[PDB]
């Protein structure tokens, strides 16, 4: 009990969103078109929701991992680059 | 004197290189070394000069030389070049492969440090696979370094899926190492096997096997599941196309 | 109870799949082996399973 | 310790700072350099 009801609690917001979605393409796509905009505002006057603590932080990582193979794409091209700087130098004096 | 042509051709410097080195001495020293033995044929080759290598292939010789036995070529395949490595090849295919001091050939050598192009060409220019020493393959090697990407490349295309060669004790081979040491290999190699024939719905696709080992051998039988299982690492193991099925039929007898 | 229970199922998938593995290991090896191949057809014909969340 | 890794990243951009600017004055290296002979 303890163990699946945790782990549906674990991501339960989308659960429940996914819920509300869900109903309403299956609702959507039912009902004739031409009973469409209206009903539909596409605007609205504004006159315990949900936890912050789920997380997910590996995509830091994620986002590290990029940058350094930037890193590396910015530091290849440097070493070629120096070989070119010997091939084309002026060494006499002194050998 | 004559000591700067071997700086010179190590690093590439092209013009000293060929006014320094035609006079026409004949070559006598070409075809010269020094502690630790080495030719500018080689340096050439382990600095990266398509250009100075080939010329020095026009005008050629001794095109081997091996002070701990490597070659160039080995040089070559050390990091990962590829122009060299293209021409110098090409020049010859009888002065390409030696196996010495501990064994190993150009292709073991590029199956480490080395980036995929590099075993793409030899494999495109028909090296040896077979050969063996120490007890462990190339792809042994390869793979006790964790590199995915050479490991990737060379399964597409195109002498072989996964070779032959084997025993022992260590290391065991070979699919099972595979799956011990770099997990998620398989998904590759798996997904390319399964058909899907046919396309969306109604479709009825086969399942060739690679995991019977296959014997006899009465070998820790089945074998490469097991070594799955242990161990460890299932996300290969949950994999759906394959190993649910065989489970799944090998259970039907198993079920009786 | 809770602690155990949840200790195992934290990695459920390898002990059933383990479980199944080492029964056919262990009944492999005892089946004489002109009885095998058949029965093997090293193919298939094909015309609520293992959770997303673990991961490493 | 999610943190242990947030200082891990302001230390690998000071990094790249302090390499781009080197790639640049590298070329700046050739821009000047007196390359005959030999070309």
């Amino acid at each position: 009990a303890v163990g699946d009801i945790a782990d549906v609690q674990k991501h339960a917001s989308l659960k429940r969103i996914a819920m509300q979605v869900e109903l309403h393409t299956s609702l959507e796509k039912k009902l004739p078109l031409w009973f469409l905009r209206k009903v539909d505002q596409k605007s609205t006057i504004v006159y315990q929701e949900i936890p912050n603590a789920d997380k997910s932080l590996e995509m830091e990582i994620l986002k590290q991992k990029y940058r350094l193979k930037d890193l590396t794409f910015l530091l290849e091209k440097q070493h070629e680059l120096i070989k070119l700087i010997i091939q084309k130098m002026e060494i006499i004096s002194e050998t | 004197k004559k000591s700067p042509l071997h700086f010179a051709a190590s690093y590439g410097r092209i013009n000293t290189c060929q006014r320094l080195l035609q006079d026409i001495s004949d070559t006598r020293l070409l075809n010269e070394g020094d502690l630790h033995g080495m030719t500018p044929l080689h340096l050439a080759a382990k600095n990266g000069h398509d250009k100075v290598v080939q010329l020095l292939l026009k005008k050629g010789a001794l095109f081997l030389s091996d002070h701990n036995g490597w070659t160039a070529l080995h040089h070559a395949s050390m990091g990962g070049y590829t122009q060299t490595m293209k021409v110098i090849l090409d020049t010859n295919l009888k002065c390409t492969d030696r196996l010495d001091e501990d064994g190993n050939t150009a292709l073991h050598f590029a199956a480490r440090e080395g980036h995929a192009k590099a075993v793409a060409l030899l494999l495109s220019h028909n090296a040896d696979i077979v050969l063996n020493k120490q007890q462990a393959s190339f792809l042994h090697l390869a793979l006790h370094n964790k590199r995915k990407e050479v490991v990737l490349t060379i399964i597409r295309s195109k002498r072989w899926d996964e070779c032959l060669k084997i025993f022992s004790h260590n290391s065991p081979g070979n699919k099972c190492p595979i799956t011990e040491m770099i997990e998620y290999l398989p998904e590759c190699m798996k997904v390319l096997l399964d058909f899907c024939m046919l396309h969306s719905t109604e479709d009825k696709s086969c399942r060739d096997y690679y995991i019977e080992y296959n014997f006899k051998y009465l070998y820790e039988p089945l074998t490469a599941l097991n070594a799955m299982v242990q161990n460890n690492r299932i996300e290969l193991l949950n994999h759906p196309v394959c190993k649910e099925y065989l489970l799944m039929k090998w259970l039907a007898y198993g079920f009786r």
